[PDB]
């Protein structure tokens, strides 16, 4: 058989309702409900048209601008949130900082590794000797370093 | 009017595909916490002390971003600071990163506020008193340390010793403009 | 010999007026934690500024230099500094126990901010083409109103 | 192949890295063109060639 690669799921999604305006900043609707009330009290301001078509061209060029700005902040997140490798492969495991990776404490696979002179695999061997908790007693161990720690585990 | 009002469309979408643009600039952009931003990022200098036990195990390092950290380091013997202070008027005034050891670190942003760490640390390792190689008096600095750590000296006085010493918002003046544009007009 | 630079918080001027040469020039963390280890081992020391200011490397000869040097030849046979234990210096020298252990981190400024300034909302069209809008509807209003009157 | 044990050779480190990636995969070496041809034409492979 071969090594093979466990991982946890961390699955952290929550979708709309609450998903909905949080690039928006919720404090601009209070400045947005002080000049909707406004436009809602030209009815008395008038009584006690270029007046008002001034007011219907400086709004309508001010609410263009903001549909498209929030909707380019919508992209700009959704576009960079497709960027996912996350982990296809233990390459970025040789190229990664934070996510752990190792084998047994006596281990046929840290046998084979110590043995692997494959240079990638001498650089991931060189951050398994990097690390003095890397290596565990049992599976179990790993199991568990799995579920605490960001460990991927070179387990059967 | 529809020929107007499409030319007022081409320029509104216009003007959005540019700002959209730069807003995926700014969110490919957002911030950098990790090494491998220094990996990746090429115009932000990053050097070391010469004779510095740091710069002479990134010229011991097998690990890959390191590797290119030392090979760019090498290729910047600017970057290789003689003393601390080049790097920290380099850090004051330049775009300018520093290698260096998490106590002194510790020390000077627990000293100067205008600091923050940058990443983690390495790995671990100690200090150690060097008597030459035949001297056995070693030995009694062991015991001496022993004693002072077993006497909590160098735990309480290290702790003395060490003493801790909008675009969002910016269209809204334009529309309240209007508010007094209204009034210069008929009455 | 406590061959020496000065580097804080280890090695820093005693507040005195005095003219001061050797052990009672500096004062620091260290310092006093030396008086300690030459009242209990019951040793004395003497503290000396390194000229090259190295802790100490091999070049790319093999010379040695700093204060290793000053170790290996024994004109030192101590050197209190912020001295980081590796397996080079190991084979040279007799280190001690980890007293400090710690480890190399990244230091920089704060920079940790903008100016999105109402400035700063033209960037994605020039000034002049901005201008060239408010032209385009001034042309637009002045055609239509001979068209109206 | 010559040219496989010219990459296993390689001096070139981004030939170097291929060649890592080819060492990272016992799939990648067929036994014949024709069976570069095989995966090529029917799955999504290509093939360094002569």
């Amino acid at each position: 058989l071969g090594v093979s690669i466990l991982y946890r799921k961390p699955n952290g999604t929550n979708p709309s309702v609450f998903s909905f305006l949080n690039p928006l900043s919720p404090d601009i609707w209070m400045y947005v409900l002080l000049a909707y009330l406004g436009v809602s009290v030209v009815l008395f301001v008038i009584a006690r048209a270029l007046s008002t078509r001034i007011i219907g061209g400086i709004w309508w060029f001010f609410t263009l601008i903001i549909i498209s700005s929030y909707t380019a902040n919508l992209a700009a997140f959704l576009t960079v949130e497709r960027m996912e490798s996350p982990i296809d492969s233990a390459d970025d495991l040789a190229k990664q900082t934070k996510i752990e990776y190792g084998a047994v404490k006596d281990g046929a696979t840290m046998t084979f590794f110590k043995k692997s002179k494959i240079s990638t695999f001498e650089k991931m061997w060189a951050f398994m000797s990097s690390k003095p908790s890397a290596l565990v007693k049992n599976n179990e161990e790993g199991i568990q370093r799995t579920l605490t720690a960001d460990y991927a585990l070179l387990m059967e | 009017g529809g020929i107007w009002w499409f030319f007022t469309l081409i320029i509104i979408s216009s003007y959005t595909a540019n700002l959209a643009a730069f807003l995926t600039v700014e969110r490919m952009e957002s911030p950098i916490d990790s090494a491998d931003d220094l990996a990746k990022q090429t115009k932000i200098e990053y050097g070391a002390v010469k004779d510095g036990a740091t710069m002479t195990f990134f010229k011991k390092s097998k690990i890959s971003t390191f590797e290119k950290m030392w090979a760019f380091m090498s290729s910047k013997p600017s970057a290789l600071v003689k003393n601390n202070e080049e790097g920290i008027q380099r850090t004051l005034t330049a775009d300018y990163a520093l290698l260096m050891e998490s106590t002194t670190i510790e020390y000077i942003t627990q000293r100067n506020c205008n600091l923050t760490q940058i990443g983690g640390l390495i790995d671990s390792k100690g200090y150690g008193i060097g008597t030459p190689m035949g001297s056995p008096y070693r030995d009694k600095i062991t015991i001496a340390i022993l004693q002072l750590q077993e006497e909590d000296k160098l735990h309480i006085m290290k702790e003395k010793w060490w003493r801790g010493s909008q675009k969002i918002g910016g269209i809204f003046i334009v529309l309240a403009a209007g508010l007094v544009l209204s009034v210069l007009v008929a009455v | 010999i406590v061959t020496t630079l000065l580097e804080e918080p280890f090695v820093m001027f005693r507040k005195s007026d005095r003219t001061l040469y050797g052990n009672d020039r500096f004062e620091g963390y260290c310092i006093d934690l030396l008086k300690e280890l030459a009242h209990i081992l019951g040793f004395s020391y003497e503290i000396r500024l390194v000229e090259d200011g190295k802790y100490g490397a091999q070049d790319d000869k093999g010379q040695w230099n700093g204060m290793v040097k000053e170790l290996i030849d024994h004109k030192a046979d101590l050197a209190v500094a912020p001295l980081t234990i590796t397996h080079v210096r190991e084979k040279a020298i007799d280190f001690s126990k980890p007293f400090m252990t710690l480890g190399v981190s990244i230091l920089y400024r704060k920079p940790n901010g903008t100016n999105p300034s109402v400035f700063s909302f033209l960037n994605p069209l020039s000034p002049d083409i901005w201008m060239y809008v408010l032209l385009a509807y001034l042309g637009v209003s002045v055609v239509l109103f001979v068209i109206a009157r």
